């Protein structure tokens, strides 16, 4: 209720970094790229609460799977990260989904699917798609650019409302 | 100094962490040598070297 743990998660190059710097800087800065996951803190006010979001920005090609493991069990919120010009991302989702919940041994855990670059002049993933899928998930879908800067606090702050209702 | 972390209880110097950060209230590292692996501690748990490195 004051601290959320957030995890972000998604395919190798959909943005998750990205989404997550620009919420902390405020701004998108190019060519940031760890290679190790790496948590971010920041204070914001969501809904008249002020709150702690400590986010842990996760690794492309995390080494230790049980690392990765620990990581969701500890986790209470979840951003599901696909990319509009990238379909295997897309079809990751279901993956991530199921993995979060096998691993929470929990029907329902706090998420929220995002499709980054809606920046981009082309579509592989189209808006229907992501709006059933979130629907039939029960969870919100957020569409959004780490560019533009489009949908970026809507998506975290959105995640932290899923907690709040449990 | 050593860092002591848990299915079973293990320990591992120091001198052996190459990676460490904070997140959700635990301690996470990375430790290699040449044994390689990762753990994670409570931050109230954590030596004072580690809570160094961060
Ligand atoms: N057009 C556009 N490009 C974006 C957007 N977000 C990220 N990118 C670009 O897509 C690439 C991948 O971004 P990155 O943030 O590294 O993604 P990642 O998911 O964190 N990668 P990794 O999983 O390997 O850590 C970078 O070249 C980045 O600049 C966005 O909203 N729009
Ligand atoms: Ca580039
Ligand atoms: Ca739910
Ligand atoms: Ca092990
Ligand atoms: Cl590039
Ligand atoms: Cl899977
Ligand atoms: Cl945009
Ligand atoms: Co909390
Ligand atoms: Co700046
Ligand atoms: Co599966
Ligand atoms: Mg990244």
């Amino acid at each position: 209720m004051t601290e959320y743990k957030l995890v972000v998660v998604g395919a190798g190059g959909v943005g998750k970094s990205a989404l997550t710097i620009q919420l902390i800087q405020n701004h998108f800065v190019d060519e940031y790229d760890p290679t190790i996951e790496d948590s971010y803190r920041k204070q914001v006010v969501i809904d008249g609460e002020t709150c702690l979001l400590d986010i842990l920005d996760t690794a492309g090609q995390e080494e230790y799977s049980a690392m990765r493991d620990q990581y969701m069990r500890t986790g209470e919120g979840f951003l599901c990260v696909f990319a509009i010009n990238n379909t295997k991302s897309f079809e990751d989702i279901h993956h991530y989904r199921e993995q979060i919940k096998r691993v929470k041994d929990s029907e329902d855990v706090p998420m929220v699917l995002v499709g980054n670059k809606c920046d981009l002049p082309s579509r592989t993933v189209d808006t229907k798609q992501a709006q059933d899928l979130a629907r039939s998930y029960g969870i919100p879908f957020i569409e959004t650019s780490a560019k533009t800067r489009q949908g970026v606090d809507d998506a975290f702050y959105t995640l932290v409302r899923e907690i709040r209702k449990h | 100094a050593t860092v002591k972390f848990t299915g079973e209880e293990k320990q591992v110097d120091i001198s052996k962490i190459k990676w460490v950060i904070r997140w959700g209230q635990y301690i996470w590292f990375k430790y290699d040598e040449d044994a390689k692996g990762w753990g994670y501690v409570s931050e109230k748990d954590a030596p004072k070297e580690l809570l160094q490195m961060l």
